[PDB]
Parts: structure tokens; sequence; C-alpha cells
């Protein structure tokens, strides 16, 4: 195939600027109870995902300072601990995962 | 045409598929939290559930091991699949795992899911938090309960 | 101290008088004053010294200003003097001044206009010592004087964002 | 007539503000914390007797003062229209939130007057009685037999008035000006005198609603368009009357909307 | 090469009279050479065109485009400005007025197709503008009901006259 002739700026315009192309304005935007940076519905915050992103990262990183090379994963559970903070008595088989800084304000 | 058709396509064929499915699960079962497609991450998740159906069965069955072995070629995971996970959800029946959709990535920009195990040690995810019972149209609910109680 | 800077001046002026000073830099000062407020850079610059002309026009710039003059409260007093070679005098002035700053789209942000109000002043000035003149070179914000005036606008300071 | 009483009470209402207004040392900056559990923490240097919490919602981000409602300086809940007298803290609070009892009090408040204005402009008040939560049915006693038209009409005005979109203009007056206001009702000169012997100072707080002025106890709505449903149950017996209403964020479809109204209904 | 946005900024007016309107603050800021296409600037443009900073920040926080986060930047960095320059003390009291988008020099590269034969890759390029006025956007234009139509058809009606005769 091929043009016989040339299209025009009004066609090239009423093909591109018509509402389908055009992006649709969403209104699934809230505002998070915490922190602050918008949200959207069904969707977890941007910033709390962030924060237990770097936290499961850290733990990953203890976990495998611990546990040493590959190839281990026993078969116990698994206790966070952060500075201080006795362990609990029911606590006593699952290994220890001393961690620091202080607990945050959304870990119980 | 494709009415009633269940499992999506992923990779080149169904091995593929089959291959990145066991793949995530164990990285799953390592980790307790994968980021993947809305897609793969409902797979995984009903994959899983069948799976945790499976490891309750019984340690000793034969069937189960193989299972095991078949989806976990870590090895090293299959005592604690057996032996943590198993235990842990003896009370539960088949309500496991917990999807959670992402935004967006940074550069394909896909529909990420987050994926894990209820309980677990890893920190909670920012769950989706309902309205208070303290509120208007709460309060405006409670009322209608109490005197339709009160009414009976 | 300040005798002995004030005959290395007289030596190396060598023709100053210092009964005759403070009325000099008054007039330097409202005509430093008016020409901010005609916006003459180049009578700017033949008046007050580089080290203070971009603290007084950088700021100002893209704004308008009417800046008015009118009754000197008590005569303009030297406080000390001191002194390449650049001889320093600080002088001291407390006279009725205005200041209605307009932003670029007109607006108002400071003071009025028609409302007079007393402000201290601590002007240093400085000169060269072949072809030089007495020019300002700093403020001192001493004493403790009122801090300013308030802003019309409000402003929002934010903290440590994480 | 009931053309000049509210001409004279704005009138009144005028006075009060400009007589507020004719004290401050022109500008008195102040400056107010915003110690919250959302963005900690910005500082407002606004002002004392013309500046608005408003105002710091505007500086935040517009989400807030779409959201925001109320503000608790020092633990007592402020409108979004009202000088932040000398410098303390403000808390943004919302429909979603821990205890949003202060907030569904303000709510509450708001449409009892403004169920109390649409019946005074339809065709004698006497107060805004203070009805929990829980009752699900706010009321609001006129002193003078209606029927579904009647509620139809009222419903239709009460839209009407919501549409035209008119701010909750408050103020701190004292009780000798609003008993002077209030001087041709007996009822609301008792109520004054009862609200200034409550507290230790006489300090009689009032509301204008952009024609109509009338008397509450705690914070109010600052603009109306927040809400969206209003309807009129029915009227009881001293006539009450009876009604319920949903802000934004609060749909009720439609389902839950006639179960409520046949439940206000009692 | 052009530039004129940024000096747009520095066109300072005559004072005004204490009878006279507040007049909004006309602040102007763009950014140059941006790796992008010239039509889905001008789309998100559009789409940013009819509402305010904080809707449209909101919007490209989640808009996934690549065009999307250099736009929420260029807007927080004409916010900024206008806080810290232009004076103005409500950030949300903001609504674009004006957002355009041009093509940028672009370079010029080869292809390489089949056969002896090749083609040309022009490296795109383009820009993005921003004229941020304060004050609230304004509404709108509704949409004329019947009584609008009406109205103009009987003006219309009313406006003939007697043609090709005195
Ligand atoms: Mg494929
Ligand atoms: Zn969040």
């Amino acid at each position: 195939a091929a043009p016989k002739n040339r299209r025009t700026i009004e066609v090239n315009r009423c093909r591109r600027r018509n509402p389908q192309k055009l992006i649709k304005v969403k209104n699934n935007i809230d505002v998070c109870p915490e922190c602050g940076h918008l949200k959207q519905k069904h969707v977890l915050c941007a910033y709390c995902y962030e924060k237990v992103c770097k936290e499961t990262a850290e733990i990953r990183r203890q976990i495998g300072k611990q546990e040493g090379g590959p190839f281990k994963a026993p078969t116990i559970e698994t206790v966070v601990l952060y500075t201080g903070e006795t362990p609990s008595e029911q606590d006593q088989g699952k290994r220890i995962i001393e961690r620091d800084r202080k607990r945050p304000s959304w870990f119980t | 045409i494709s009415h009633g058709r269940v499992f999506r396509r992923m990779g080149l064929g169904p091995e593929s598929r089959i291959h990145l499915l066991r793949n995530l699960l164990t990285g799953l079962v390592r980790h307790e939290r994968i980021e993947a497609p809305w897609a793969r991450v409902d797979e995984m998740r009903g994959y899983a559930e069948k799976l945790i159906d499976y490891g309750k069965l019984g340690d000793t069955n034969e069937r189960a091991m193989r299972m095991a072995d078949f989806w976990l070629t870590e090895k090293d995971l299959i005592p604690k699949l057996f032996q943590v996970l198993a235990p842990r959800y003896k009370d539960q029946t088949g309500g496991y795992t917990r999807m959670l959709q992402i935004p967006n990535r940074s550069l394909d920009r896909a529909k990420m899911a987050v994926i894990e195990y209820k309980g677990n040690c890893l920190p909670p995810l920012p769950l989706p938090r309902r309205d208070s019972h303290l509120t208007l149209l709460n309060q405006l609910l409670q009322g209608l309960r109490q005197d339709l109680r009160q009414s009976q | 101290a300040s005798q002995v800077s004030i005959r290395r001046i007289k030596d190396y002026d060598a023709n100053f008088k210092i009964k005759d000073f403070p009325e000099k830099a008054k007039d330097i000062f409202i005509e430093a004053h008016l020409c901010l407020n005609n916006s003459d850079h180049d009578r700017l610059h033949t008046l007050v010294t580089e080290h203070c002309f971009p603290d007084m026009t950088w700021d100002i710039k893209y704004k308008t200003v009417r800046w008015s003059f009118v009754e000197s409260l008590e005569p303009s007093h030297v406080v000390q003097v001191r002194c390449n070679v650049y001889g320093q005098i600080t002088v001291r002035m407390h006279t009725r001044q205005t200041l209605a700053i307009y932003d670029r789209f007109g607006r108002l942000m400071y003071g009025q206009e028609d409302v007079p109000k007393d402000v201290l002043e601590y002007v240093v000035f400085e000169k060269q010592l072949p072809y030089g003149s007495w020019r300002m070179h700093t403020k001192i914000v001493p004493p403790w004087a009122p801090p300013k005036q308030p802003i019309l606008k409000t402003v929002m300071i934010p903290g440590p964002q994480l | 007539s009931p053309t000049e009483l509210t001409e004279m009470r704005n009138d009144l209402f005028n006075k009060e503000k400009a007589r507020q207004l004719s004290l401050t040392p022109r500008t008195e900056k102040i400056e107010v914390k915003h110690v919250g559990k959302t963005d900690p923490g910005t500082v407002f240097v606004m002002n004392k007797n013309i500046s608005t919490p408003y105002s710091c919602a505007m500086h935040l981000s517009e989400w807030y003062c779409r959201k925001s409602i109320l503000a608790l300086v020092d633990g007592q809940p402020w409108d979004m229209y009202k000088p932040l007298t000398k410098s303390c803290e403000i808390k943004f609070l919302t429909f979603k939130d821990c205890d949003p009892g202060e907030v569904n009090k303000a709510y509450w408040r708001s449409c009892a007057m403004m169920m109390g204005c649409v019946i005074e402009r339809a065709f004698n008040l006497v107060r805004a009685p203070e009805v929990p939560v829980i009752s699900g049915a706010f009321c609001y006693d006129v002193v003078l037999m209606p029927t579904k038209e009647n509620l139809r009409s009222f419903t239709k005005d009460a839209h009407a008035l919501i549409y035209k979109d008119l701010p909750f203009e408050t103020l701190e007056v004292e009780a000798k000006v609003a008993l002077e206001i209030f001087q041709h009702s007996k009822y609301k000169v008792d109520f004054i005198e009862e609200k200034a012997s409550q507290n230790p100072e006489r300090i009689v707080k009032l509301h204008r609603i952009g024609d109509f002025i009338d008397v509450s106890e705690g914070p109010l709505i600052p603009r109306t368009s927040i809400c969206f449903q209003y309807e009129v149950s029915a009227v009881h017996n001293i006539r009450r009357f009876q009604g319920v209403s949903l802000p934004v964020h609060l749909r009720a479809h439609f389902t839950i909307w006639d179960k409520l109204l046949e439940r206000s209904r009692k | 090469i052009s530039r004129k946005w940024e000096k747009k900024n520095k066109i300072v007016y005559p004072p005004q009279l204490p009878g006279e309107p507040r007049r909004p603050a006309e602040i102007y800021h763009c950014r140059r050479q941006i790796k992008y296409s010239k039509d889905k600037m001008w789309y998100l443009a559009k789409l940013i065109r009819g509402m305010s900073i904080d809707q449209a920040l909101a919007q490209l926080e989640f808009n996934d485009k690549k065009g999307a986060k250099i736009i929420k930047e260029v807007l927080l960095e004409a916010q900024d400005m206008a806080v810290r320059d232009h004076n103005v003390e409500f950030r949300s009291n903001l609504y674009i007025a004006e957002s355009t988008s041009g093509r940028g020099q672009c370079l010029k590269r080869i292809r390489y197709h089949g056969r002896g034969r090749f083609g040309i890759m022009e490296k795109v390029y383009c820009h993005y503008f921003v004229k941020l006025v304060e004050g609230p956007p304004p509404p709108p234009e509704p949409p004329k009901t019947a009584v609008a139509h009406a109205k103009e058809y009987i003006q219309q009606l009313r406006s003939r006259t007697i043609v090709h005769t005195l």
C-alpha cells in the first residue's frame, strides 16, 4: 500500500486529539493516614513500602551474616529483636535476630 | 477463543512456565516475600496453596515427599516447609498467603504485587485498614443495629 | 587609637575635616537611596563600595521601592574611627524613614508608604587612599534594636524531610 | 417583620467583626507548630487576628483543605475559618480518623443549624438540642401539620442552600452584644444567659451562615458543600423536626440511605 | 536558538493603587533539552492544562510515563521558585494556565536498513514550558443547556432583516 495523497494537519489532530488517546483523569488517589504522600486506592503506600523493603533488606543481611554461607535455612522460626527488649519466654527455641536501633511506630 | 480457560501463559511454553513457578515458590520459601507481576503473583499463590495442603497431608507420605522435592530444588527448604510452615498453620483450613498490589516498577512499569504467608517474622505490610467504627456512617449503622436488636 | 587614625587620615588625605563630615555622609546616604529608588547602578557604584552593593541591590532586584526622607532626629554623631591602606569610619544615624517595597506584580509586602518609622543605623564608611571618596562599607546592626516589621504575607518553614 | 430582623442581625454581626478587627496592632506576627501524625513537622508563621488554619492547609497542600474539618488547638477543636489566638499547636482532623468524635459533633451541630435555617426561611426557634451520634437523628425544636410535600420542599430548599455554597462565619462575641442581637426572642436570650453562666467569663460564641445567625456550643462545618446528602425524615412534637444527612466521602448509595431514613423516622 | 520563557520572569510591572484589584502573579518556568517526544509532552501538558498544581502532581505521581517525573520535577522547581522568589505564600492557591511543548535540536544518525540502502535516524528532542498563575483554578465551561440554544436561535432569527433591497 502507498498513500495517494498527503494527510492534513486537521486529520492528524482529529486522529490524535480524540478522547480515546487522551490520558483519562483517574480519581483513585487518596491521602494515606500515615506519613502523607497521597497513596492510591487498592495500592500500598510508596514510603511505607520502601521502609518495609529496607527493613527486610537489613533483616536478610543480618540473617546471611549469621547463617554464613548458602544452603542453610534451619527448621526453626525466627524472631526479630532490636536493641534491648528482653526475649519473651514463649519464643525460646526460635533463634533471635539481634537488630540495632529502636522499634518503629508500626512493628508489633 | 478461551472460554473457561485457566492457567495463563508465561515463558516459552508450559515447561518454562512451571519452571518459573517452581523458582518463585522456592524463592518465597527462602525469603517469604517476592515482587512479581499480578498474573505470576496469583499463579504462585494458587500453587503455594496446594503446596501447603500437600505439606500438611503428612511428612511420612511418599507422594508429599516427592512433590516437595520436585517443587523445592534448594533441598534445604523441604525440612523447613515440612516442620515450620505445616504446624504453624495447623489451626487454619485453606486461607493462607496474602495478596497486595505494588504501584509500579521503574523500567517496564509492570503491575507487580506482594506475596507472603500469614504471620511469619518479617515486618507487616501496610494492609488496607477499613474505616473506623467511630465515624458518622459507622455510628449510624451501629445505632440502626441496636434499634433492630431492641425491636426483636 | 582614634586620634592616631584621624592623624593618619589627615596626613594621607591630606585636607580633611570631621566637623563637616556627618552632613556629607547623610547627603551621600540620601543620594544613594534616591538612586536605588530610581535604579541607577552607575550613580550607585560611585557612592557605595563593592562589598555592600550586592547586599542591597541583589535582594531588591525585580521589585521597585519608594524610599522617603523627611526631618532628621538629632545630629549625626560619629562613634569610632580606624584604619591597600583603607580608613574606616563608623557614623551613627537616627532619622524618620519610610519603606514601601512593591513586588513585580505590584501588591505589598512591607511597611506602608505615608508612615515614617524610626530606625537606628550604624553605617560604616571607607575611602581609597588617588581618586576616591568616602563611601559606605557595612552596617552594624547593634545595638539591641527591635527586630523588623511584620511581613504582610505568611511564610511556612518546613521541617526535616526524611 | 422577618425582612428587617435579619438585616439588623447582619448589620450587628458586621459591626462586631469590624470592632474585633480594629484592635490588632496592624498585623501581629506569631508562630504556630503542626504537631501531627502526618508530615512531622512544619511550622507556620501566620497571623493571630486575620489568618486561619485554612491558610496553613493551603500552604501545606490542597488535600488538607479538602479533608481537614477541625483543628485541635491545645486539645480544643477549632473551625477552619477562625483566628488562631496566641501561639499554639494545630492537628488537622478528617472523617476517617481514630476518634472523630469532635468532627462528628461539629457535623451534627452544622446539620442542626442548617435545618433550623431552612425551617426559618420556609415559612420561631428555641435552641439546638445536643443529641448524641448514637441516636442518628439530629433534632431542632421549633415553636410555631406538615405532609410529605412539605418534607420534599424542605429537602429541596436544603439542597439549594447546599449548592449555594456559603461559608460559616464564626466569632467570639460577648454576652451583651449576643443578647442585643437576639433581643426579640426570649428562648435565645435564656440560652445565651445559660451559656454565659456555664463558663467562667461571658464569651458567647456566635456563628453566621451568609444571612442567618444562630447559637451553638462547639465547632461547626466550614463550607456547606461538604454536606452532600441531606433529607428530612418527619416532624415530632413545641414541634420537633428530625432529619439525617451524610457528607462527602461517606455515601450511602441508596439502600443504606433509605434504611437510615426509616430508622430516623421513628 | 531563542530563550524567552526564562526572560518573561523579569518583566517588572508598575505599582498599583488602593482601589485596584490584586492582580495574579504570572510565573514562568521551563526546562531545555529533554530526551522525549513532542507529541507525548503535549499530551501530558493537555492532561495537566485543565488542572491545578496539586492535582497535576497527584496525577503525575502515578502516571506511568518517562516524562511524568520530569514534569513533576519541573512543577516542584517552579513552586519552589515562586515561594522563594516571586513571593507566593499559598502553595495550593496555584493553577497551570498554559503549558505547551516544542521539539528541540535534533541530531541525525543511521539505522542501517536491509540491502544496500540505509535510513535516517533523527535524534528526537523536545522541551516543556509551564506558566503558573496565582489564585484558584477557574471552573470549566459548562455545557450550554437547551435554554441557551433556544436563546441563541431566537437571537439569530431576530437579527435577520430584509436583504437585496434598500
Ligand atoms: Mg509472552
Ligand atoms: Zn503511607
